[PDB]
């Protein structure tokens, strides 16, 4: 009983939960982030090309 | 860190850019393109008649 | 429960065993090269301004 109290008073948030949210944020920054960076790189490569 | 990569990228383009156009105004002033318009005129007659 | 959970957060936390990781591996590379890039970017401008 003083181990599930422990477990409840530490569960904000519950790990299964935070496990989602970490996975989430992940897919986030693939989807949009790490592409956005992509596309700088290429404009960079582009403006080289310029001067 | 990403915004900040991307407005520094923007920045020097438009340096270059405007760089670029300054040295363009300087070289085509309207006396000499009055004289690069009769060049191309006896050019082009010479590359017609060969 | 506990070991299994403890694991679970561990791995997704630790990637590579042994270093605590707060960033994305694959952003993080990103943000190298980008970096990377716009100092060369910035030595064209430089030179050619010069």
């Amino acid at each position: 009983s003083k181990t599930q109290r422990a477990l409840q008073k530490n569960t904000n948030p519950d790990t299964d939960a935070l496990l989602k949210s970490l996975s989430d944020h992940y897919s986030l920054e693939l989807d949009e982030m790490v592409p956005k960076m992509q596309r700088l790189i290429q404009q960079c490569e582009k403006h080289q090309e310029y001067g | 860190n990403a915004e900040y990569l991307e407005a520094k990228s923007n920045a020097l383009f438009l340096k270059l850019r405007m760089e670029e156009l300054q040295v363009l105004t300087d070289c085509y002033t309207p006396e000499k393109v009055l004289v690069h318009r009769q060049i191309r005129d006896t050019l082009e007659a010479g590359v017609k008649k060969e | 429960k506990l070991d299994s959970h403890l694991k679970e957060l561990r791995d997704f936390m630790y990637p590579e065993g042994n270093t605590l990781m707060l960033t994305t591996p694959e952003l993080s590379g990103e943000f190298h090269q980008l970096g990377s890039q716009l100092e060369k970017l910035n030595h064209i401008t430089v030179e050619i301004l010069g």
